[PDB]
């Protein structure tokens, strides 16, 4: 009855799709080639898994996503290594990157290739009668992942301005950077994305590194599965059985009071090497050092929390180990109505890679919990942004391509209206 | 996989190019014939850049030899690549301009970029999408830059959305015998201001430098130097013709290191520089930075790196190259421009260049090359006071406002050059 389309821009984006995808087969029982053992007996949906796989005339289990770059590499990797699984006519491939360069994806480059992408996401959701919305899958770094996004985010308010989208995007690390630009092209794809994304899971490979470090350099194969295993356990409410959580309008109301501060943070416990009690693994997720943005959330002020409790976890110790957190000073909720930790609990175990990066565990929890502690990460990006912006480094790059001078100095207001609105919920 | 045209124009781009294809065609395991028998697959990866493949398993290059003189295409036919190039793209002139730059610029590299063009449409028509064109000759000479520079004018106008890659060699009096070789140098540099996006400046007086110095050798032999510029070109490359995390597929290293229209004037560098030995991580790192490494008269403790993209070849650990960077930086703090964050990009290949175990390659636009532009703009100053030669140049049609205009944009730009290294955050 409910529908999700699955959308994937740039490298980044369509190799955390896949792999995702890949995750999600793999914790449903879902057969490689796209048939399934056991649940085909029926040979339809509503099977809680219909919100996100659709069933064909003979039986496969397509997954209902819509892989699009700029670069035919990855498109073809995925193709060729999974290839009856995803449908050739849904990958949309490109000719030339943007090659880290917002206005090139979002003015020349992107705007000769948009409508053939609309028009897929259109067959797409001719087969969806009571779908939901996107998940929009990026990265700020890149170019085709900002240029591209930002278009697609625009085309789909002005056509689809029912529906709620989601985003899930990469914050830059200066650990892995193929680019200089890269404070250029995410504060232009947030100011162009404000208004058209309503819960923006921004995750930084930073944090993943040093994670993969510490606990598990490690390549972007073992970012990429942990990556997964994250936005698998982010979204494992939503391919469930129905406890909290398992729509967009869920998403949206849970953690987004305010129409432009909707960026949450995960935080993720059970990291060992390829057991432990239920009240440290809360404890853990409440750790600034395992969190997936680099921030200090002890200097912000909570809103929300939604703990999603993954395996065999018996309810009753949850809340001694939510009375345990709350006897600490530590969090200092805000002071209209806060409530709690919300939290629900699947009894299904997550599924981990055979022979991959992460061990199977038990007990698993996430905390999707809003803050002001991103705060930071933006005045980070936003002081990265002046630096280069008062001798008009890089500049040209973006003005030679159709864009504006005018559209920097627009974004630093933006970004300045977010840092102000920011310390004004900081502030009683 | 995107295709890239290759452009060699005069006797000194004829053969460092030759040498450089064989280099790569040792270094991607392709034989005489044009057939892979490499042991790795990343070889035949990322091969369409440079390679055009023909009929029956047969890479051959896309390279457009171009000269006014045929001696040179008998010593490229000579030679054991001869076989391996194309036969149709070879274009050579009756003439040589024999360092005239009008005689390259106005009469007979006019006479001959029709055919050029011509050859250039028929090989970008069957491209499935261009990439880019990748130019390498010399400053100082007749038909190099004087040609060179007329086919950079054709090229932005028939392609004003493409890249353009240039090796330029700027001369030198330490092995060059030429007196004029700055009016075509300080005129092929402000034709290269205005029409071009990349320049690779690759200097010939380094060049000596290293040879005296580090390989203790007194004799500037050109072989040497087609040695050195081709092991420094093949580890500048090995990011175009490998995947990896730093692609740099021209475009890319465009918008990593240019920060202005004006400004990219590259400075590129080989460590573990051997003429015809334990290698590890901090001394190859050590080696990167010097003054005495790098392959252009400068002074790196005079300048400011704006970019660096310091590539890494061999079987290395990352972590190690990682923090030795990040160490290098660090220490150095005061070398590196603070309104630029993050400026050094590292990539690791893990095939290294044939006779060498661990390569290092550095990619600059430091602000040092600001002394190469003011050595050859004084150069020409001392040239211009008195006149010599300007009966050659002016008799060709070249106003002599001309030499007052390249004097003019080169003084501008050291002038900038010098505004933004004295700004800081
Ligand atoms: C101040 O006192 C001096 C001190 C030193 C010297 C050194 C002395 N002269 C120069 O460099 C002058 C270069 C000007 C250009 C002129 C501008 C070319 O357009 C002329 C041209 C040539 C051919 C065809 C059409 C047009 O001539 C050359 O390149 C000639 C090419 C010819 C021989 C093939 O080649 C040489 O010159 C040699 C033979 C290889 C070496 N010559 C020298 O060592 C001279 C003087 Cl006067
Ligand atoms: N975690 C993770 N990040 C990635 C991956 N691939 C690319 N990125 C991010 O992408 C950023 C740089 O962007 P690009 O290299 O241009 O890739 P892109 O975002 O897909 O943009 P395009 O190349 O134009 O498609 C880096 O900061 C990386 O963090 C990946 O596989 N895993
Ligand atoms: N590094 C290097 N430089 C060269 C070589 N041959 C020539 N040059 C330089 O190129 C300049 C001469 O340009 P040239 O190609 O001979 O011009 P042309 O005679 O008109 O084709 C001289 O100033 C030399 O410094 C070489 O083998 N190696």
């Amino acid at each position: 009855m409910r529908e999700c389309i699955s959308i994937h821009v740039g490298q980044a984006g369509v190799q955390i799709g896949n792999a995702c995808w890949e995750l999600y087969c793999l914790e449903h029982g879902i057969q490689p080639d796209g048939q399934m053992p056991s649940d085909k007996t029926i040979g339809g949906g509503d099977d809680s898994f219909n919100t996100f796989f659709s069933e064909t005339g003979a039986g496969k289990h397509v997954p209902r996503a819509v892989f699009v770059d700029l670069e035919p590499t990855v498109i073809d990797e995925v193709r060729t290594g999974y290839r009856q699984l995803f449908h050739p006519e849904q990958l949309i491939t490109g000719k030339e990157d943007a090659a880290n360069n917002y206005a090139r994806g979002h003015y020349t480059i992107g705007k000769e290739i948009i409508d053939l992408v609309l028009d897929r996401i259109r067959k797409l959701a001719d087969q969806c009668t009571g779908l939901q919305g996107f998940l929009v899958f990026h990265s700020f770094g890149g170019g085709t992942g900002s240029g591209f996004t930002s278009l697609l985010m625009e085309r789909l308010s002005v056509d689809y301005g029912k529906k709620s989208k989601l985003e899930f995007s990469i914050y830059p690390a200066p650990q892995v950077s193929t680019a200089v630009v890269e404070p250029y092209n995410s504060i232009l794809t947030t100011h162009t994305t404000l208004e058209h994304s309503d819960c923006a899971f921004m995750v930084d490979n930073e944090a993943i590194y040093d994670i993969c470090r510490r606990n598990l350099r490690p390549t972007y194969t073992n970012l990429n599965r942990l990556i997964g295993q994250i936005v698998s356990s982010i979204t494992a409410s939503l391919r469930f059985d129905g406890a909290l959580n398992v729509d967009l309008t869920e998403f949206q109301t849970n953690l987004v009071p305010y129409p432009r501060i909707h960026f949450p943070l995960a935080t993720y416990a059970p990291v060992i090497s390829a057991q432990l009690s239920v009240a440290e693994i809360t404890n853990a997720c409440f750790e600034p050092a395992n969190q997936m943005v680099k921030c200090d959330p002890r200097h912000g002020k909570y809103m929300a929390c939604c703990l999603l409790y993954r395996g065999d976890v018996v309810p009753k110790d949850v809340n001694a180990a939510i009375a345990t957190i709350k006897t600490k000073r530590t969090i200092q909720f805000v002071d209209w109505c806060p409530t709690g930790f919300k939290v629900g609990i699947n009894y299904q175990p997550p599924t981990v890679v055979p022979g991959g990066d992460l061990a199977k565990v038990q007990r698993a929890v996430c905390m999707l919990s809003n803050t002001t502690a991103i705060a930071e990460a933006w005045a980070r990006l936003d002081h990265k942004f002046d630096l280069m912006y008062a001798k008009r480094a890089f500049v040209h790059w973006y003005v030679g391509e159709g864009m504006e001078e005018g559209e920097f100095s627009e974004a630093r207001e933006d970004m300045a209206a977010l840092e102000k609105d920011y310390e004004e919920v900081g502030v009683d | 996989m995107r295709e890239i045209v290759h452009l060699q124009i005069g006797q000194c781009g004829n053969q460092i190019g030759a040498k450089f294809w064989e280099v790569i065609s040792d270094e991607h395991g392709i034989d005489i014939a044009g057939n892979y028998c490499g042991n790795a697959s990343l070889q035949l990866e990322r091969i369409n850049v440079y390679f055009n493949e023909a009929y029956s398993h047969k890479y051959v290059p896309r390279s457009i030899l171009v000269d006014l003189e045929p001696g040179t295409m008998d010593s490229v036919r000579s030679s054991k690549i001869g076989p391996l190039f194309r036969p149709d793209n070879f274009i050579h002139g009756n003439s040589g301009a024999g360092n005239n730059w009008a005689k390259g610029h106005y009469t007979e590299g006019a006479e001959l970029i029709e055919n050029v063009m011509d050859v250039v449409r028929n090989e970008c028509e069957s491209c499935d999408c261009l990439q880019g064109f990748q130019l390498i000759h010399s400053l100082g000479g007749g038909t190099g830059s004087g040609m060179g520079t007329l086919l950079i004018n054709k090229i932005r106008e028939e392609y004003p959305d493409r890249i353009m890659n240039t090796f330029s060699v700027v001369p030198s009096p330490k092995v060059s015998d030429t007196v004029v070789e700055p009016y075509n140098a300080i005129l092929s540099i402000h034709q290269l201001i205005e029409n071009t996006d990349e320049t690779f400046c690759i200097d010939n007086e380094a060049l000596y430098d290293i040879c005296f110095r580090t390989l203790k050798l007194t004799n500037p032999t050109y072989g040497d130097l087609n040695h050195l510029v081709s092991l420094t070109m093949s580890g500048v490359t090995t990011s175009l013709r490998f995947p990896g995390q730093l692609n740099a597929d021209l475009r890319k290293l465009a918008v990593n290191m240019v920060p202005f229209p004006r400004l990219h004037f590259f400075m590129p560098g080989f460590a573990p520089l051997t003429a015809r030995r334990a290698l590890s991580v901090p001394e190859l790192t050590q080696q990167m930075f010097d003054a005495r490494n790098m392959m252009a008269a400068c002074d790196p403790r005079r300048g400011r790196y704006l970019t660096v993209a310091c590539i890494f070849r061999g079987r290395m650990s990352t972590r190690e190259v990682d923090e030795q960077l990040l160490s290098v930086q660090t220490k150095n703090s005061s070398y590196f421009v603070e309104w630029i964050p993050n400026n050094v990009k590292v990539a690791v290949c893990d095939i290294p260049p044939r006779g060498l175990k661990m390569a290092a390659t550095f990619i600059g636009n430091n602000t040092a090359i600001q002394e190469l532009f003011i050595r050859v703009s004084e150069q020409f100053s001392a040239m211009f006071r008195r006149k010599a030669f300007l009966h050659w140049y002016t008799g060709e049609g070249m106003d002599e406002m001309e030499f007052s205009e390249a004097e003019g944009n080169t003084n501008d730009l050291v002038s900038e050059y010098q505004q933004y290294q004295d700004a800081t955050a």
